[PDB]
């Protein structure tokens, strides 16, 4: 899932996190008054889309800028108003760019320095732990590479909880001193105990900043959250911005389906992840280019098979379907019902290559038999991307 | 430490087995198939429910109490995602020696947290969680794998994908060589068992004489467990490995449907698990479909080699 920044800073800002003060603007009126209520030495507006490079973004109202600086409300409203209901188009987006409902307009803070500052779960660790360098401002991966010796990390003991030698060995490795270091040590203390209030995966500060009036301050913060904690954290869930994903992507989450739009024309219909990433694989072995992941998992019930067979026959791009299932804890005959009936909606006009194995196998083959469906056979996997591939050559 | 119960992992004919979530849809089906399978099925829990019977066998409150009246050996874990994080501290805390979790979903928080129990104890065993089980062919089955496709035999396997670890049983079932243990550690980031656990007891083990490895995109388990390979099945006597690394088309920085399936900060792709592995002296299968026939023409090769300098 996916919060656009005026939520994730709530969120942080409501559990202590030091944020630049905002309002959230619908209007350009608003984003006026907002500008107005802050009474900041200076503003920042700030255009709220998911996708990174705003501040270079174009509007296709003319703007230039997603992100702009001024001391003057009228500005905020002037610079919104070219803002709000138009489509900002930046290095990370797609041509026709992404459409801007919201504007935020925040205090404009000064930063003195730039650092990075990370909580995640950590596999190799088996905790969560700290992530910090003093090398503020520039992907972390991009650090690692470059100077690895300026990452420092602290593993966190999950029923311990974050200790104050850790916070402030922290902060003093990412140059805070004095008085900062207390104050980052701090909110350092509170973003580890927002990670773990709100399952998250990751909660990354970059930057994490001194202001020059001595202020530690969260600048911009990226939170991934933990898919298998949405039942304890529906609030957080329900924020989800949905609105630049992949459509056939939202459509199949309606669903709880696990699908995933790739580069092809095979579409590729799997029950399990690592079968389902085997079938892309196999496709593109064999010289084709899968066009989807699916991944239908051990619970899938009939109507989330019809929905998902339907996810690829409405796709134009697909030009043939791989259905391949060795079933589990998945009874074949649940596929081979949903599949029927969606097949009984169209007039099926693309290749359909079907392998079908393990439980209730026997029954699943009877089914798709009696249903008149055009379906070519494969014996393996080998067999059914090598039909699929030369289905479309 | 953890790793003295590794052995706990080689299921046989005398492991007795109790289901955790028993009553539940996936507990009793389950718990049926391996009752008509002949598997040492002894009883299983569900809490506000001990003293019913259910397919004939008893029902507990608790694991503790289920263990002293049955013996059993080991569990198998039917418990939804809210709640089976506990039911893995509990058999950890009962010294259930080994708990096989099948459940999908449980919070990453909550493994931490099972985690940093099990690591701190050494009598129980965690397989998993979200993992297919473990099987050895024709004397113990503990999980979902699906029947018919089985055959006991000379190959080791170990799988981050259930689905997979069927499609490589059923290629070394089709060309003849079977399985000595098949152990599916799963798909989430954080679980009990990771693969150099599996390679050791294989490796130790006179019934296995080739491994296959399954693993796939995320994490670095398999560039370890390459390592492991190339330090301490290397010499003469070593066991052939075989691997197939899944997700070499999976786009970058997107979960591939398990949540541990993740290629992360540039890290976790499958092309640098399969050059390590390489690199290791592992054959890898390009193909997912040839896992079978790869490592039967290991075994020939290993023979023509062994006749050629080592008579
Ligand atoms: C675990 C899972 C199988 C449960 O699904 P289910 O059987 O339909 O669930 P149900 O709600 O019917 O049954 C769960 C049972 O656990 C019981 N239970 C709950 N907490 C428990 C605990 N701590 N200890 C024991 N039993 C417990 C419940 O009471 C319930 O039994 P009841 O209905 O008699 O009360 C399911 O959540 C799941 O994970 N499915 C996918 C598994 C999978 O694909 N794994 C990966 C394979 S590689
Ligand atoms: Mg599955």
């Amino acid at each position: 899932m996916n919060l656009q920044e005026y939520q994730s800073k709530k969120l942080m800002s409501d559990n202590g996190v030091r944020v630049q003060r905002f309002f959230v603007a619908d209007t350009a009126n608003e984003a006026l008054e907002a500008a107005k209520r802050l009474n900041a030495k200076e503003i920042v507006l700030k255009a709220q889309i998911l996708a990174g490079g705003r501040g270079k973004g174009v509007f296709n109202s003319g703007l230039k800028g997603g992100v702009h600086l001024t001391k003057d409300p009228n500005v905020v409203g002037q610079l919104a108003k070219q803002m709000i209901g138009y489509n900002l188009a930046t290095k990370q987006t797609p041509k026709e760019g992404v459409k801007v409902n919201k504007v935020m307009v925040a205090e404009a803070l000064d930063i003195s320095r730039e650092t990075y500052l990370a909580i995640l779960m950590d596999r190799s660790c088996n905790g969560p732990v700290l992530v910090g360098s003093p090398q503020g401002g520039v992907d972390i991966e991009e650090v690692a590479a470059s100077n690895p010796e300026l990452i420092f990390k602290e593993q966190i003991d999950i029923f311990e909880g974050i200790k104050d030698s850790q916070a402030q060995r922290m902060a003093e490795n990412l140059g805070f001193v004095g008085p900062l270091k207390s104050q980052a040590a701090d909110q350092i203390t509170k973003l580890y105990n927002l990670f773990l209030k709100i399952d998250a995966t990751q909660v990354e500060v970059n930057p994490f900043g001194e202001t020059p009036e001595g202020q530690v301050v969260c600048f911009d913060a990226k939170i991934n959250f933990d898919d298998n904690a949405e039942f304890r954290q529906k609030d957080i869930f329900a924020m989800d911005d949905k609105s630049e994903n992949e459509p056939i992507e939202n459509e199949a989450a309606k669903y709880d389906l696990k699908y995933i739009g790739l580069d092809g024309n095979i579409a590729c219909f799997v029950n399990g992840a690592g079968l389902a990433m085997a079938t892309c694989d196999i496709i593109f072995l064999n010289g084709g280019k899968p066009a989807n992941f699916l991944d239908l998992g051990g619970g899938v019930k009939e109507a989330q098979v019809y929905q998902a067979f339907k996810l690829l026959t409405a796709d134009p791009k697909v030009e043939a379907i791989l259905v391949n299932i060795f079933g589990g804890i998945v009874n074949c005959a649940i596929i081979a019902n949903g599949i029927t009936k969606a097949c009984r909606e169209l007039e099926l006009k693309v290749p359909l290559v079907v392998r079908l194995e393990g439980t209730n196998v026997q029954e699943a083959q009877k089914i798709l038999n009696n249903s008149g469906l055009p379906i070519t056979s494969a014996i393996d996997l080998e067999d059914a991307a090598k039909k699929a591939v030369a289905s479309v050559a | 430490s953890y790793t003295a119960s590794r052995q706990h992992l080689y299921v046989d004919k005398n492991t007795k087995i109790i289901c955790q979530g028993f009553t539940g849809k996936q507990g009793t089906f389950h718990s049926q198939q391996a009752l008509e399978y002949g598997t040492k099925l002894v009883g299983g829990t569900t809490p506000g429910k001990g003293g019913q019977t259910h397919l004939g066998l008893p029902v507990f409150n608790t694991v503790k109490e289920a263990k002293e009246q049955t013996g059993a050996t080991a569990s198998v874990i039917y418990v939804p995602p809210p709640f089976a994080a506990a039911a893995i501290n509990e058999a950890i805390e009962a010294e259930i020696p080994l708990v096989v979790c099948i459940t999908e979903g449980i919070p990453q928080q909550d493994m931490v947290r099972v985690k940093h129990k099990l690591l701190r104890q050494e009598k129980t065993r965690l397989i998993g969680p979200n993992c297919p089980g473990v099987i050895n062919p024709g004397e113990c089955k503990i999980g979902i794998m699906p029947g018919h496709i089985h055959k006991k035999g000379r190959i080791g396997i170990v799988s981050r994908s259930g689905t997979l670890t069927y499609e490589a049983v059923h290629q070394t079932t089709q060309v003849g060589l079977g399985q000595s243990l098949c152990v599916g550690i799963g798909g989430d980031p954080f679980n009990g068992t990771d693969f150099i656990d599996c390679l050791e007891i294989f490796l130790n083990d006179s019934a296995t004489e080739g491994i296959i490895l399954i693993g796939e995109i995320g994490g670095n388990a398999e560039e370890n467990a390459a390592e492991f390979l190339k330090q301490h099945n290397s010499g003469p006597n070593s066991k052939p490995v075989v691997s197939f690394i899944a997700g070499l088309t999976a786009p970058p920085g997107r979960r591939m449907g398990h949540a541990g399936a993740i290629i992360a900060g540039g890290k976790g792709g499958a092309k640098e698990k399969i050059s390590a592995l390489q690199s290791a002296g592992v054959v890898v299968s390009m193909s997912p479909a040839q896992l079978g026939t790869t490592i039967y023409k290991e075994f020939e090769k290993r023979k023509m080699l062994e006749n050629l300098y080592f008579q």
